[PDB]
RNA sequence: GUACCGUGAGGGAAAGGUGAAAAGAACCCCGGGAGGGGAGUGAAAUAGAGCCUGAAACCGUGGGCUUACAAGCAGUCACGGCCCCGCAAGGGGUUGUGGCGUGCCUAUUGAAGCAUGAGCCGGCGACUCACGGUCGUGGGCGAGCUUAAGCCGUUGAGGC
RNA sequence: AGUGAGGGCGCGAGCGAUAACGUCCGCGUCCGAGCGCGGGAACAACCGAGACCGCCAGCUAAGGCCCCCAAGUCUGGGCU
RNA sequence: CAGGCGGUAGGGGAGCGUUCCCGAUGCCGAUGAAGGCCGACCCGCGAGGGCGGCUGGAGGUAAGGGAAGUGCGAAUGCCG
């Protein structure tokens, strides 16, 4: 019994077409492309998946210390204020504060300076 | 839940005498101003930053013996095309290149880097060919 | 000589840009006085045979 | 008039009626369960050392629920290495209620 | 059914290397490890064979759809004989059934029965016996049955 | 509403045929039939005698209007080429592609 | 064993399918014809003979997003605009700017590699089988276990 | 089963020129197979550290905290 | 509940899909079989499998087992 290739292939790669549409030139129409393509997508991914945590951490950080700048001091004693203070509200709604609520934000800069000394 | 984005700004014109302040330790702040990293809901994808007026740029001051001994160089695209003229002669007849050329190196690379360049507005000498901006100075 | 070859396959785009220029143009139209009827410019009209008022070739 | 609360080792600014979704919880499809304060502020102005004492939040656990699977792929060349995992998230889903602060 | 030639020089050609166009590479060429005839028979020990089809039987009873029957009434080589025979026996065929008997004259009639198995005693066997429900079976057979076995 | 007509497998490369056909996409029925009576292209024949092919059909077939008709859309598709052999020098032949074209128009009437 | 190739011995292809039935499209329209448009046949004509299904590469036409101070393994992550499906929440398409980013294969101490193979697509394509070894394992009987060739019977029935 | 081309670095020797991204052994490490991740501008083998998956949560490691670039134009004393 | 889970050569394991046989005098099927094209839905870690719309026009084959010409991107592979 003769187990002709038939349907396998052209359905296998016919998945991949499907995952590459909206790549350009023949990495969206050669199965030989996107395979390749698609391998670079799927460690791109996982990579800037562990990476995108780390990249809002920074704006975050940006976002604050442009608000310490206002109250005078800085982000990296604004910081061991708070962490002698005891707070443990994290850097995301620091931030957020920092925008939304600025009198918020005022008095918690006015903890950390106090706490510090 | 998602971080706030900013909206859209009316940009903020500052006012910035160069005049006897280290070329770059004020290129240095003046980046930031430019950059807008210094307003706390900054965002690296768009243009949100101060445009920056400076006056007095060639009554800057700089340290050591650099006024001689530090040379720009560019390079023009043909054989010995290194040109090669000193921070003495720059200053002394195109005055306001200086500040900008060391600002230009502390701006990001690329399109929105190169973008924020052209906000930066830089006139040696006096004063500046806008009031009509109403530009707060500012004296850091 | 040695030969020289194509070292890569042209893209798609790359061959449809370079053909950007190859778009024909189309006939300078006037119309003949005597017929009303379109004929190319500083031509003796295919159609009545006149040409600036006389009747050059007779159709 | 919101709160900073924390649940799924991570905080969650919430204001009453809000739509929210948490890392996974225990409780019912239907029930309740009382979130910690870190910070509660909006007329009030109130600080955690960490969290406040007396500060608490209602939520009525709306909903669990599983995430929408994303394809993770690893990929080692020259090597013949490729790996496919597709993994989905679980959550529940809290409708946050009032505030007790 | 080719040739043996070498298509095309070793070397220079700019194609690819090769041999005859028989070659399984080829379109056309001979089939790498495709079937050749077989004897798929093996002699399952003796023993074995004679304890499945005690098993096989058994487990009928046990489920008690072995039927030991002497009488083959009507029955005479036409199927409505049978037909009725079976009416009289719990085998209006809604159940499968197995037929185990000496005489031709049944099994002759029971044929053509989409719901009967027909066989000689001495044939009967485990794969005809698990395939139906109720086995119905000759006295004269049973005597072969228990005697095959033993 | 519209009426189309198509000529299949006219033995000429339908990229040389394009060009001729992209000069009266959009135009009116009897700007085109100036525009291919002076265009200096071998297409312009096949084209023109679709056009012809076409309208007369619109009118003679679909009720319309010869001066309402304009052309609507217009497209060669390529159809099977005849391969053909080209002896070159020492000893290679290569294909020579001698290829065709489906040549379709289609008008439609406009009330103005 | 044809076309075709070789003086010759010899080599040696490709190429199947309308429909239940030709009912294989009268007649009109443009056209030199080809071919199309109507009409007509059919259950269906993108079943119209270059005929079943009709994938892909490849080539067109229309639509939407997009692009002419940006630089690049073409992706990815985020934001934002315009477009489409949703009352909403949501999604799908696109991609302006920002973060980050050295193709696949093989061979290698080491490759993005200026080492190797691949134009692209589809299809064909590579660890088998017979005997006999040797472990392992699922069973049968166990100081015993087992039959070979054959003979008898069956037409997929076994027994001897 | 595979392996029986190893490579670099540290250290201990020979050979070499107290030459070589050299070579040949001994101990160890790392690469190989961790060309996954952070530093190191970039860069297998130097420093940090052994990637089951997810997170717009937190402490650190090497290295860093003028700006491109996250965080001190921090602090005190001294030299150039 | 605690702990392990980078990995080439390579050892082991568990599955998926193709062709065929028993299951089949059965069952699904013009109220539409196989295949084709879509899909943001469903299930699965994955290979896959369902479902639904479009096409297509006559076949298909369960649970459970069995046997193999069984899965291609590379061979300057072969054919088109
Ligand atoms: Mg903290
Ligand atoms: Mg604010
Ligand atoms: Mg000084
Ligand atoms: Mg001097
Ligand atoms: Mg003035
Ligand atoms: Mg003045
Ligand atoms: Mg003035
Ligand atoms: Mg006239
Ligand atoms: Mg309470
Ligand atoms: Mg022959
Ligand atoms: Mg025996
Ligand atoms: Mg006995
Ligand atoms: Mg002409
Ligand atoms: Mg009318
Ligand atoms: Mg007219
Ligand atoms: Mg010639
Ligand atoms: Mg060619
Ligand atoms: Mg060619
Ligand atoms: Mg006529
Ligand atoms: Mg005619
Ligand atoms: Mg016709
Ligand atoms: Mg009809
Ligand atoms: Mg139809
Ligand atoms: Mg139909
Ligand atoms: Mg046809
Ligand atoms: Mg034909
Ligand atoms: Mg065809
Ligand atoms: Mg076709
Ligand atoms: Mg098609
Ligand atoms: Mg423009
Ligand atoms: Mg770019
Ligand atoms: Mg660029
Ligand atoms: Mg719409
Ligand atoms: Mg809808
Ligand atoms: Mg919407
Ligand atoms: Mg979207
Ligand atoms: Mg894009
Ligand atoms: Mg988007
Ligand atoms: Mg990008
Ligand atoms: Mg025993
Ligand atoms: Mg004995
Ligand atoms: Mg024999
Ligand atoms: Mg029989
Ligand atoms: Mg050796
Ligand atoms: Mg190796
Ligand atoms: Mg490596
Ligand atoms: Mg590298
Ligand atoms: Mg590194
Ligand atoms: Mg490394
Ligand atoms: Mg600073
Ligand atoms: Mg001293
Ligand atoms: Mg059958
Ligand atoms: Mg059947
Ligand atoms: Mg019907
Ligand atoms: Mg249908
Ligand atoms: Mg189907
Ligand atoms: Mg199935
Ligand atoms: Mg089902
Ligand atoms: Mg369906
Ligand atoms: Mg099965
Ligand atoms: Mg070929
Ligand atoms: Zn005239």
């Amino acid at each position: 019994p003769r187990a002709k290739t038939g349907v396998v292939r052209r359905r296998k790669h016919k998945k991949i077409l499907k995952l590459a549409k909206g790549y350009w030139g023949l990495r969206s129409k050669s199965f030989r492309k996107a395979r390749e393509t698609l391998f670079a997508a799927g460690n791109y991914a996982y990579a800037h998946r562990k990476r995108r945590k780390r990249d809002f951490r920074r704006l975050w950080i940006v976002r604050i210390n442009a608000a310490c700048r206002q109250h005078g001091l800085n982000y990296s004693t604004f910081i061991h204020g708070l962490k002698k203070a005891g707070i443990e509200v994290d850097r995301k709604n620091l931030a957020d504060l920092a925008v939304r609520e600025p009198q918020v934000f005022a008095e918690l800069v006015e903890r950390a300076k106090a706490a510090q000394g | 839940m998602k971080t706030y984005v900013p909206k859209q700004v009316e940009p903020r014109w500052v006012l910035i005498d160069a005049e006897g302040k280290t070329l770059g330790r004020l290129a240095t702040k003046i980046a930031t101003l430019l950059r807008g990293k210094h307003r706390p809901d900054w965002t690296p994808n768009v243009a949100m930053g101060d445009f920056v007026v400076v006056v007095n740029a060639d009554k800057i001051r700089v340290t050591g013996k650099k006024l001689e001994q530090k040379i720009y160089t560019r390079y023009s695209g043909y054989p010995g095309g290194l040109k090669k003229i000193p921070l003495e002669k720059m200053l002394a007849t195109h005055p306001e290149r200086v500040l900008e050329h060391a600002v230009k190196g502390m701006l990001p690379k690329g399109p929105l880097g190169r973008r924020l360049f052209k906000r930066l507005k830089v006139y040696a000498g006096p004063d500046h060919p806008h009031q009509a901006q109403r530009p707060e100075k500012l004296e850091v | 000589a040695k030969h020289p070859v194509p070292k890569k396959k042209t893209s798609k785009a790359r061959r449809d840009a370079r053909r950007s220029h190859h778009a024909l143009t189309p006939p300078i139209l006037v119309p003949c006085p005597e017929c009303k009827a379109m004929k190319p410019p500083h031509t003796v009209c295919p159609e009545c045979g006149y040409y600036a008022g006389r009747k050059v070739l007779e159709v | 008039m919101f709160a900073i609360v924390k649940t799924g080792g991570k905080q969650y600014r919430v204001e009453p009626g809000l739509k929210l979704r948490v890392e996974k919880l225990d409780a019912e499809p239907g029930a309740t369960v009382e979130l910690p304060v870190l910070l509660l502020g909006g007329e009030k102005t109130v600080v955690g050392t960490p969290v406040v004492e007396g500060a608490s939040v209602v939520a009525e656990v709306l909903g669990h629920g599983r995430g929408k699977k994303i394809l993770v792929s690893k990929f080692k060349a020259k090597v013949q290495y490729r790996r496919k995992k597709g993994h989905r998230q679980p959550y529940t889903e809290l409708l946050i209620k009032e505030i007790r602060g | 059914a080719y040739s043996g030639r070498k298509i095309w020089p070793q070397k220079h050609t700019g194609r690819a290397r090769h041999g005859d166009i028989g070659a399984p590479i080829f379109v056309g060429g001979g089939v790498v490890f495709g079937p050749k005839p077989r004897d798929y028979s093996y002699t399952l020990p003796k023993k074995v064979r004679k304890k499945g089809l005690a098993m096989a039987v058994a487990d009928r009873a046990r489920e008690g759809k072995l039927l030991l029957v002497e009488a083959f009434a009507g029955v005479n080589g036409k199927t409505k004989e049978f037909l009725a025979w079976a009416k009289e026996a719990g085998l209006d065929g809604s159940e499968s059934v197995l037929l185990v008997t000496g005489n031709e004259l049944v099994r002759r009639a029971a044929r053509n029965l989409p719901w009967v198995v027909t066989l000689a005693p001495e044939g009967l066997n485990v794969y005809d016996i698990v395939r139906t429900e109720r086995l119905v079976m000759d006295l004269d057979a049973w005597e072969v049955f228990q005697n095959r076995i033993g | 509403m519209e009426a189309k007509a198509i000529a299949r497998y006219v033995r000429i490369s339908p990229r040389k045929v394009r060009l001729v056909v992209d000069l009266i996409r959009g135009k009116s029925l009897e700007e085109a039939r100036n525009i291919l009576r002076y265009t200096n292209k071998r297409g312009a024949y096949f084209v023109a005698k679709v056009l012809e092919s076409a309208a007369a059909n619109a009118v003679n077939n679909h009720d319309m209007l010869e001066d309402r008709l304009y052309v609507k859309a217009a497209y060669v598709d390529e159809g099977p080429a005849l391969k053909r052999v080209l002896p070159r020098a020492r000893g290679r032949a290569d294909i020579i592609k001698k290829r065709t074209s489906h040549i379709t128009v289609i008008l439609g009437e406009k009330h103005g």
